[PDB]
């Protein structure tokens, strides 16, 4: 969810 | 580390720096991936070509890793690869739904 939510 | 080998891998520079370095640069697609403090999956910092005056979009994404072959690897929930650069490749030679996919290998 807080990395770039691929 | 195929991964460090590739155009795009980028040392334990946190996407942070990745993003700050690629998106100055302002490669259309410029990716890069890096181990997170949490050596678990590989982060790849990439960088749209925006055509808007707000400037380019550039993001980064955590690869997430499995225990399947070949759904090893993933940054998405469909894209699971036991290859990184593959699914670097699948970024970007499969529809994708990154910033306009992975483009350019822009490793830090």
């Amino acid at each position: 969810a807080d990395y770039e939510p691929p | 580390n195929n991964l460090e080998t590739y155009e795009w891998y980028n040392k334990s520079i946190s996407r942070d720096k990745a993003e700050k370095l690629l998106l100055d640069t302002g490669k259309e697609g410029a990716f890069m991936v890096r181990d997170s403090r949490t050596p678990g999956t590989y982060t790849v910092s990439v960088f749209t070509k925006a055509i808007i005056s707000e400037n380019p979009c550039i993001k980064h994404y955590h690869i997430k890793e499995t225990n399947d072959s070949p759904k090893r690897y993933y940054v998405a929930e469909k894209y699971v690869f036991d290859s990184i650069p593959l699914l670097i490749q699948y970024h970007q030679y499969n529809g994708g739904g990154l910033v306009t996919r992975l483009r350019y290998p822009v490793c830090g």
